[PDB]
C-alpha cells in the first residue's frame, strides 16, 4: 500500500537554507506529477511547487527562485532544496502525489515541521499533576504531566510507553509571554487502580534531543 | 490566479444531520475540482476528485456536485468523526488553488464540564515558580469561564487557557487553564481557587485547595 514519509523539517535561522525529503513506497516517483504544499500554522493550504513526469517543474510565485523541487529515481524519493528562508515559510510542509489528468492530490505524506526562527533551541521542563480528591470523581481520577518552557514546536506525550492510550487528552501547547511553549497532558484512569498501578508519562522534544520518563503518583 | 471562495467558512451541525458547504470559482473550471477533508494535525485527506467522483474508501456520505464556478460537497448524515475543516481546490489551470475552507464543528446536546485542580508540584517549587492547573473535563459547548481566585482575591492577565480537539465519538471537549505565579506569591497565600461558568451548569462551580 502507498506511503509517503517525510524527513528534514526543524528549527532553521532566517536567511537559511533546509531540505525536505519525501520517499514514496508503493508507486513510481519517476513516472508521477508531484507536489509540496505547505499550510502556516493556523491558516490554509498553500501550494508550493509541481514536477511534472518528464521533469517539468512550476513554482508559487513567493518561492520561484529559492525553492527547487527534485527527485532521485533510484531511491523513489522527492525532495524541495528551500532557500533564503523567512519566517513568513514556517509552515508544515507536506508533499503529495499529483495525478496529471484530473490534477488531484490523492495521497499525502504525513508532513513535516519548518519553523523559521533565531531563537534558541530549549528542552521542556517536565513537572507531574499528581491525582488527589481533588481529581477523583467516583471510581475515576485523573493525573498528568506538565511540560514546561521548551522551543520550538512540536512536543510528543505517551502514557506508559504507548501502552496507556484510553481517556488521554494532551492540549494544544500555549506561547507563553517568556516566547516558549507550555502544555499539559492528562489522563483520567480508574480511582482504584491508583496504588496498584504505576503511571509514566513519555515527554519527547526532538528539536532539542531531550527525552523525559516522569513518574506520577498520589499526594 | 484562480480564487476559490467557501461558504459557510464555519458549520456547526449535529449527528444525523445533512451538510452542505459552497465552493465558487472567480471563474469557469469545468469539473476539476477536488474536496478535501483535514483533522487537525494531519494530511488532508482527498475526498473527492473530479467535482463528483469519490475516492477509494471514502464513505458514501459525502459526495460532491457542480461543474463550472459553483460546486458543492454534501455530507447526507453527519457522524462524530466529521469534524474537520473542508477545503475546494482547482486544478484547471496553475497556481493550484485552495479555498480558505469550512471548518465543520459537532453540534451536540448540552454536557457540564467536570472540574478538577492541581497544585503546583513540589520539583517545580525548587526552580521558583508555581504553575496552578484548573481542568475542565468533557463538556459542551466550548464557552466556558474561568475565574481563578486568589486567598478570594480575582486574578488577572496571569491565567492561559487551552482547549483540546472534539472528541472523535461524544463530541465533547476539555479545556485545561493554567495560573503561573512566582514562588514568592505562591508561598504568600493559602486558598487556590478555580471558578467555572457553564451553560450545562445551573450556577458556578468552584474547585479549590489550601497551600
Amino acid at each position: 500500500e502507498v506511503q509517503l514519509v517525510e524527513t528534514g523539517g526543524g528549527l532553521i535561522q532566517p536567511g537559511g537554507s533546509l531540505r525536505l525529503s519525501c520517499a514514496a513506497s508503493g508507486f513510481t516517483v519517476s513516472s508521477n506529477y508531484m507536489s509540496w504544499v505547505r499550510q502556516a500554522p493556523g491558516k490554509g493550504l498553500e501550494w508550493v511547487s509541481v514536477i511534472y513526469s518528464g521533469g517539468s517543474t512550476y513554482y508559487a510565485d513567493s518561492v520561484k527562485g529559492r525553492f527547487t523541487i527534485s527527485r532521485d529515481n533510484s531511491k523513489n524519493t522527492l525532495y524541495l532544496q528551500m532557500n533564503s528562508l523567512r519566517a513568513e515559510d514556517t509552515a508544515v510542509y507536506y508533499c503529495a502525489r499529483y495525478d496529471g489528468i484530473y490534477g488531484e492530490l490523492d495521497f499525502w505524506g504525513q508532513g513535516t515541521l519548518v519553523t523559521v526562527s533565531s531563537a534558541s533551541t530549549k528542552g521542556p521542563s517536565v513537572f507531574p499533576l499528581a491525582p488527589s480528591s481533588k481529581s477523583t470523581s467516583g471510581g475515576t481520577a485523573a493525573l498528568g504531566c506538565l511540560v514546561k518552557d521548551y522551543f520550538p514546536e512540536p512536543v510528543t506525550v505517551s502514557w506508559n510507553s504507548g501502552a496507556l492510550t484510553s481517556g488521554v487528552h494532551t492540549f494544544p501547547a500555549v506561547l507563553q509571554s517568556s516566547g516558549l511553549y507550555s502544555l499539559s497532558s492528562v489522563v483520567t484512569v480508574p480511582s482504584s487502580s491508583l496504588g496498584t498501578q504505576t503511571y509514566i508519562c513519555n515527554v519527547n522534544h526532538k528539536p532539542s534531543n531531550t527525552k523525559v520518563d516522569k513518574k506520577v503518583e498520589p499526594k | 490566479d484562480i480564487q476559490m471562495t467557501q461558504s459557510p467558512s464555519s458549520l456547526s451541525a449535529s449527528v444525523g444531520d445533512r451538510v452542505t458547504i459552497t465552493c465558487r470559482a472567480s471563474q469557469s473550471i469545468s469539473s476539476y475540482l477536488n474536496w478535501y477533508q483535514q483533522k487537525p494535525g494531519k494530511a488532508p485527506k482527498l475526498l473527492i476528485y473530479a467535482a463528483s467522483s469519490l475516492q477509494s474508501g471514502v464513505p458514501s456520505r459525502f459526495s460532491g456536485s457542480g461543474s463550472g464556478t459553483d460546486f458543492t460537497l454534501t455530507i447526507s448524515s453527519l457522524q462524530p468523526e466529521d469534524f474537520a475543516t473542508y477545503y475546494c481546490q482547482q486544478s484547471y489551470s496553475t497556481p493550484l488553488t485552495f479555498g480558505q475552507g469550512t471548518k465543520v464543528e459537532i453540534k451536540r446536546t448540552v454536557a457540564a464540564p467536570s472540574v478538577f485542580i492541581f497544585p503546583p508540584s513540589d520539583e517545580q517549587l525548587k526552580s521558583g515558580t508555581a504553575s496552578v492547573v484548573c481542568l475542565l473535563n468533557n463538556f459542551y459547548p466550548r464557552e466556558a469561564k474561568v475565574q481563578w481566585k486568589v486567598d478570594n482575591a480575582l486574578q488577572s492577565g496571569n491565567s492561559q487557557e487551552s482547549v483540546t480537539e472534539q472528541d472523535s465519538k461524544d463530541s465533547t471537549y476539555s479545556l485545561s487553564s493554567t495560573l503561573t505565579l512566582s514562588k514568592a506569591d505562591y508561598e504568600k497565600h493559602k486558598v487556590y481557587a478555580c471558578e467555572v461558568t457553564h451553560q450545562g451548569l445551573s450556577s458556578p462551580v468552584t474547585k479549590s485547595f489550601n497551600r
